[PDB]
Formats: structure tokens, sequence, C-alpha cells
């Protein structure tokens, strides 16, 4: 089956004020699927990041 | 936001949006390409005189 995988993006958010610096590494993203795994509060975060 | 300010992205703009170019609004990404009335080199007494 012929896959293309593209990013790996690690996240952290354990860094103080850390929301432009999360900003950037999700930024590089051109796919149509993502394969998303965190928390349920950190999904929040990362989708109104996404938002 | 998006990501299309910086990197290999230029932006070339008209002298309408660059305006008053001794204030920059802060939100310009840097290396703007504007093309705009000269203005620096002949000043307004030539222009009168022409």
């Amino acid at each position: 089956v012929g896959w293309e995988l593209e990013e790996v993006l690690l996240l952290d958010m354990s860094l103080d004020d850390g929301d432009s610096k999360i900003q950037n590494q999700l930024k590089k993203l051109q796919s149509p699927i993502i394969l998303l795994y965190c928390t349920k509060e950190e999904a929040t975060y990362i989708f109104e990041v996404a938002n | 936001s998006v990501g299309l300010t910086g990197y290999g992205y230029t932006w070339i703009v008209p002298s309408l949006v660059a305006g008053d170019t001794d204030t920059v609004p802060a939100e310009f990404p840097t290396g703007l390409i504007s093309v705009s009335y000269d203005e620096w080199d002949y000043g307004l007494p030539a222009r009168v005189r022409d």
C-alpha cells in the first residue's frame, strides 16, 4: 500500500508562555489527514491553535 | 498565523499599501517589496518648478 508520511510533529505545553513556540511548529502541516494523539484537554489547546 | 510571510515568500505591493513610508504598522513582513513614487530623491521645490 502506497502511504506517504510527512510530519511527526512533537508538541510540548510544559513551557511557560510557549503558545508562540507551539504556533510555528503546527503551521508546518500541508496534509489532508492528521492523526492527532493527545489528551482531552490538550486537544482543546491544539484545536484552538488550529482554530 | 498561516505561515506565508517569511521563509521563501516575498510580497510585492503597490504604493497604496505602503502609504506613509515613515510609519511601518509592524505587521508588514520584513522583506516587503513596494513600488512608490520618487519622493526621497526629488523634493517639493523641484516638483513646483516642474
